């Protein structure tokens, strides 16, 4: 009960939030999820289940006084002797303000503080989607215009190829009046393709600096991210002392 | 790639009346001509190449005749214009241009690609390109699926073909339920059987009183009888020679086409359940086989073109070089160092302890480091996997530091070809997930980002003088006190934990688990993956290992079981054990675990495609459930590729789920327009603008004469105009009804009610309605009338989604509007008056109970009276799915399961019929004994409920994102406690959510009344 690594009634859950990411010999001792003891050990990568069960205490032949003593045993001495094969090296302590009005009214500060962080990253985060879709938008257009470019110089080239014979049988001719309605349409094509080409690099200058928008929102998430974690591991830190310091069931 | 939105050009949602379109002659020439957004190309270029005679060169141009139009599609695609009765505002055009050529290459492969296109919705021709021989492979061998499919479908041509299309709509067991069965009169059903009379098309009844197990052709039989008798030697041989009619659900496209008893049908079923008098449709089984056109399969194009080592022998542990990473969106002021975070997993279980590679600073990405794994290469399982990731970390706040991850990456150790990776390697890196503060991404999917602007990490695998691959099959093949245990550890539900003594009796006693099957999930967790020798010994128990139930099965195809031949044996119980019914029930699960295999090309992704090619039920939600994640980077390559087999093989309903996606674009087009451009608009305005727009032609040849993408048997005919409308809630949904064209629609649904909304993600709410509908399954099966309501949900793409109207239905705020808290009974007493008010109140009570063990169970969103709906009836329902499990959590840090649905002195009063002290009185007692059995029932069937949400934590659903929220059911059904102390857990809270009411009855001790 006054032992660091006994923590109470913490779900399988809680211990795995502890747990995460810890060096192996890691542990700590919790009332069963329902034999009313369960210790949890980090070994490779993994969160191992070892249950503690007659006047004696175990996990196999039971033959210990207390937790404390099955616990400090193997503190000391290797698991292999039961099975291999790592020692109850680093227990999770359940050691790190006076009054539940102070404690209350830093809950109160914590909350407020915590509401306004998580409705600003999802503000972020939609901001993030959006520009993340206009983007995707941008690309593909930039993809059809240069399809479409190819197809109004394909025309140009086509209207050369065919009307070279042609002009120079109207030269001949003295037919000069028709030279111009080729010319003039050729002018109409070359011109569309100047509108086109211009409207491609302008949507390319956009996606440059939205390319550049997208970066700086992913650089602001990536700030608020970590504060916003630890601001709720705070604000629910000092839920816990509140239920703690008031009167219990 | 695909379309950004669904408008009529690039940037314009809708063309003008009348537009300018460049077009562009063969001889080289530009015309502009003025066009109605409506023509068709048949008007376009007929008054194209009138006017193209009043421009030079024109004596070099052919017939009109000769040629069709091609131009660039909003797809960034070149498409050739075959069919030239497509409306211009139809093209999808990027620009207002059209280039003349003459029609050239295979015309027949063109127009079905463009078809698959428009479908899957990406063009065809983007698969071509990519260089990944995976990719190239997926397309060529699936195309065995698709042959084998077709030629089953093909087989028993008509009577195949017809089973194909009309699948029977049938309960997975003959058996009726002992409450069901004492409806019928003397295990008999009165059934009413239409004939359509010629001429006039006249209709007759004949009214049948037969037994529930009588087959289709005995029922016809009976009809026979009763159309010529009310002799023998006669009847006989007119019964026998008249077997040649059909029978058909009246105002849907529901067949009885296989022999089941007729009360298997669940159309039969719901009708005795529901006291409803069946509606059948006699019909020569000649006019059917005549409705029914060629479904011919063409092999594609791409169907007809053109010193290794054993991982065994290889003595060295596994180490993986971490080069370098372009770059990472990280402020350098903000964070102190950046690294890389790695990972060797079997499923979400890592293989040996996860490395890190040094820290560096954030402008300079560079580590040029070995990380050396404490796993020995020959001990890789087949399914093992690199997970990794760049974390920032920043400090200052004492020694408490905070580590972020930035970007995600996984891979597979061994490619399709079972070949080990070696060499150099690029990796272009995902977002993380919004809500994933996990440092790895393990569950999540593998493959580099296509999107190449993004952070790329440059790795390298270490090289063995050769190419090595994993060993062959043939290779790898080389008490009483106990049983009790065994049994208990089997009973347990997927996610309860499993000791480490209990792993290694488990272990152990691998040999006796064979005595009971259902153990081999419990069993697979207790090897021991980082052992080739466990492995080996654990591949030649599941060779020989009894079938389990396919509910069972399911949860070896979740993200907790990636070993092939565990995943290919549970494939096996559901291709031989799996009902056309629980596969129709459990494909959004079985959709969603394709995204958890290592490849591209499985046992499960053959079967699910055999399966939708076989019946055209499953093929139509299997493609939709595909199509609505189109968008998603992360899966599209592979459901594109799937999309493009299933069109390519499925027939003629290639053509109708055209008609369905076009009818969606132009619905998506109009909301976006109401959503942007018209947004700051009146209510007034808005409808004038959907009025005119409605009214369209290609607005009505597109909305009208289309199936249900809700349920394909209900046919969408001619728009109810003056019944269409915008609703007044925030995102604009659209609120349609269309004429059902039945002939006999008077008799089953004369309205097609559907809410269409685009804005908010429906994945949620279409998960919790099959919840819903599966409960609700489970209480009927044990007896229990509650009367569920799970309508229609259909996610149709990106917060995209189709909702089905309830009809004769008011919200609660809606029957409050006088003040009272009397009204919602009195309300209902004026709807049943008379000797159906008894009716009513069992109906409130029973739906009241369900709903009430249902939200309390699923921890849904809250309920008011918005959210709460009663029929004219007295059926009550909710609606608004939208939030479940833990979703409050994170926000308050509160530990407390909510009871969403608070029965209020409103319902109280209704449920024990006016009386003052509402829980004193004997109705409420029975409404405690629904709940109670209700609570049990779905508590005795946790384990289904638990792997349906396991297999779903892929989707990208924000509240189920870990196994951490699906402790949340763990926990409202009580699940690490005894029955007896979980109905007592419902109970209190019940009790406290009530402020009394529910307390006891029985006996606390012994639980005995
Ligand atoms: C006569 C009548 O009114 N019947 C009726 C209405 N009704 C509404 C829904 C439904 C479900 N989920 C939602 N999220 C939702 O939301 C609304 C606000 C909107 F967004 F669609 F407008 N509505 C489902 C069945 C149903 N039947």
């Amino acid at each position: 009960q006054d032992a660091e690594w006994y923590w109470g009634d913490i779900s399988r859950e809680e211990v795995n939030e502890k747990l995460r990411d810890t060096a192996d010999g890691t542990f700590l001792v919790r009332d069963a999820s329902t034999g009313d003891y369960t210790l949890t050990l980090r070994k490779g990568g993994n969160n191992k289940l070892i249950k503690i069960f007659d006047g004696k205490y175990g996990f196999s032949p039971l033959t210990f006084s207390s937790v404390v003593e099955l616990i400090n045993h193997y503190r000391n001495e290797s698991l292999a002797q039961y099975n291999p094969d790592v020692k109850l090296l680093y227990p999770v302590s359940k050691y790190q303000e006076d009054n539940i009005e102070a404690v209350g009214k830093k809950l109160h500060e914590y909350n407020t503080q915590f509401q306004e962080k998580s409705r600003e990253y999802d503000r972020l985060y939609e901001e993030y989607t959006r520009t993340s879709q206009e983007i995707q938008m941008k690309r593909t257009a930039i993809e059809a215009f240069n399809e479409t470019i190819k197809i109004f110089e394909e025309q140009c080239q086509t209207q050369e190829r065919y009307s070279k014979e042609y002009i120079e049988k109207f030269k001949r001719e003295g037919n000069e009046k028709e030279i111009q309605r080729i010319m003039h349409n050729y002018d109409k094509l070359k011109s569309r393709i100047s509108e086109i080409i211009d409207s491609r690099r302008r949507l390319e200058e956009d996606l440059k600096k939205q390319a550049a928008e997208y970066r700086e929102i992913d650089k602001r998430m990536n700030s608020i991210k970590p504060d916003l974690i630890q601001l709720r591991k705070t604000r629910d830190q000092y839920l816990m002392w509140l239920t703690q310091k008031g009167v219990r069931q | 790639p695909p379309r950004p939105s669904s408008g009529e050009l690039w940037g314009i949602h809708l063309m003008p009346p009348r537009i300018l379109v460049e077009c562009l002659l063969p001889n080289g020439m530009i015309v502009t001509l003025e066009c109605l957004r409506e023509a068709t190309l048949i008007t376009i270029k007929h008054e194209l190449f009138k006017e193209a005679r009043k421009y030079p060169l024109h004596q070099l141009l052919q017939d009109e005749s000769s040629y069709i139009f091609v131009s660039v599609t909003q797809e960034a695609e070149r498409e050739e214009f075959f069919d030239e009765t497509r409306r211009l505002c139809d093209l999808r055009l990027f620009q207002p241009f059209l280039k003349v050529i003459e029609p050239v290459g295979n015309r027949e492969e063109k127009i079905l690609n463009r078809e698959i296109g428009f479908a899957i919705g990406m063009p065809v021709c983007e698969f071509d390109m990519v260089k990944d021989p995976e990719v190239q492979d997926f397309r060529r061998n699936i195309l065995n699926v698709c042959k084998e499919a077709v030629d089953l479908r093909d087989l028993n041509s008509p009577h195949s073909r017809a089973m194909y299309v009309y699948p029977p709509n049938v309960e997975s067991s003959p058996e009726l339920p002992k409450h069901i069965y004492n409806k019928l009169d003397k295990g008999q059903i009165i059934v009413v059987i239409w004939v359509i009379v010629s001429p006039n098309n006249d209709k007759q009844k004949y009214t049948l009183k037969i037994n529930h197990d009588c087959v289709p052709e005995q029922v016809i039989a009976e009809a026979i009888r009763k159309k010529t008798r009310s002799s023998e030697q006669l009847k006989l041989c007119v019964l026998e020679y008249q077997g040649k009619y059909i029978l058909k659900v009246c105002g849907c496209d529901e067949y009885f086409l296989e022999k089941y008893p007729l009360s298997q049908y669940k159309y039969i079923r719901s009708c005795i359940m529901l006291g409803r008098m069946p509606n059948l449709m006699l019909m020569a089984k000649e006019s059917l086989y005549s409705q029914l056109p060629m479904d011919c399969f063409t092999m594609p194009s791409y169907s007809r073109r053109i010193s290794t080592k054993s991982l065994w022998v290889i003595n060295s542990a596994l180490r993986i070089k971490i080069l370098c990473a372009t770059y990472v969106n990280v402020n350098i002021r903000d964070i102190d160092k950046i690294y890389v975070r790695t990972g060797i997993y079997h499923g979400g279980e890592p293989l040996c302890d996860n490395v890190n590679t040094q820290r560096v600073p954030c402008s300079n990405p560079r580590w040029n480091e070995w990380l050396n794994y404490d796993i020995y290469i020959p001990d890789l399982p087949r399914a093992a996997r690199l997970c990794l990731s760049i974390c920032s970390v920043k400090g200052r706040k004492g020694a408490k530091e905070e580590h972020c991850p930035l970007a995600w990456g996984n891979i597979n150790l061994f490619d399709y070809t079972d070949t080990l990776v070696s060499g150099k390697m690029a990796l272009n890196l995902w977002p993380v997930p919004h809500g994933l503060e996990d440092l790895l991404n393990p569950i999540g999917v593998t493959g580099s980002n296509p999107n190449k602007e993004t952070p790329c990490l440059e790795l390298e695998f270490d090289w063995f003088s050769s190419v090595v691959k994993f060993p062959d099959m043939s290779v790898i093949e080389e008490r009483e006190n106990d049983k009790e245990q065994l049994k208990a550890i089997s009973t347990r539900d997927p996610l309860s934990e499993i000791t480490e003594q209990e792993k290694d009796f488990l272990w152990s006693h691998r040999h006796y688990c064979v005595t009971i099957p259902e153990i081999l999930p419990k069993l697979l967790l207790s090897v021991k993956w980082n052992s080739r020798d466990e492995v080996a010994q654990m591949y030649c128990l599941v060779k020989d290992w009894p079938p389990i139930k396919p509910e069972q099965a399911m949860e070896l195809l979740d993200c907790n079981y990636p070993d092939p031949m565990v995943r290919g044996f549970a494939v096996r119980c559901l291709e031989k054990y799996l009902t056309d019914d629980k596969l129709s029930q459990y494909l959004i699960q079985l959709v969603q675990v394709l995204k958890y295999e290592q490849y591209l090309d499985n046992l499960l992704v053959r079967f699910l495609l055999k399966k939708a090619l076989t019946n055209q039920r499953i093929g139509h939600f299997f493609f939709w459930h595909l199509k609505s994640e189109m968008h998603n980077k992360t899966v599209s390559q592979r459901f594109g590729l799937l999309l493009e087999s299933y069109c390519r093989a499925c027939g003629m309903y290639l053509k109708h789920l055209n008609r369905q996606v076009e009818a969606m674009e132009k619905l998506i087009n109009l909301t976006d327009i109401l959503k942007q451009e018209k947004k700051d608009e009146t209510q007034k305005v808005q409808m004038k603008f959907l009025v005119e727009q409605m009214r369209r032609p290609d607005f009505m040849d597109a909305l009208q004469g289309f199936l249900s993408p809700l349920n394909p048997a209900h046919q969408l005919g001619n728009l109810r105009l003056e019944e269409c409308r915008i609703m007044s809630s925030a995102k604009r949904p659209l609120w349609l009804n269309w004429e059902n064209p039945d002939i006999m629609s008077e008799l089953l649904f004369q309205n097609n009610e559907i809410i269409f909304k685009n804005g908010d993600d429906l994945r949620q709410d279409m998960l919790t309605l099959q919840i819903i509908r599966i409960m609700e399954n489970i209480w009927q099966n044990q007896g229990l009338d509650l009367r569920m309501l799970p309508y229609g949900c259909l996610s149709i793409g990106d917060c995209v989604g189709l909702i089905e109207v309830v009809r004769n239905s008011h919200t609660i705020m809606q029957i409050q509007c006088q003040f009272n808290s009397h009204t919602l009974h009195q309300w209902l007493k004026d709807k049943n008056k008379g000797e159906i008010y008894d009716a009513a109140i069992d109906l409130f009570t029973r739906s009241c109970a369900g709903y009430c063990v249902a939200t309390f169970i699923l921890g849904i969103g809250d309920r008011h009276n918005s959210n709460i709906m009663v029929k004219d009836d007295g059926q009550l329902f909710h609606i608004d799915f939208g939030h479940f499990l833990d979703h409050k959590k994170k926000k308050f840090g509160y530990k407390r399961e909510r009871v969403p649905f608070v029965l209020t002195q409103d319902f109280l009063i209704v449920i024990s019929k006016g009386a003052q002290e509402c829980t004193k009185t004997r109705e409420f007692e029975r409404f405690q004994e629904m709940c109670y059995k209700a609570y049990l029932a779905i508590r005795q069937h946790a384990n289904l409920f638990i792997n349906l949400f396991s297999m779903m934590l892929g989707s990208g659903m924000p509240e189920l994102q870990s196994f951490d929220d699906i402790a949340y059911i763990r926990k409202t059904l009580a699940l690490d406690k005894t029955e007896q102390e979980a109905l007592e857990y419902f109970m209190k809270q019940m009790n406290d959510a009530h402020h009394g009411g529910w307390t006891t009855k029985m006996d606390w001790i012994f639980h005995t009344i």
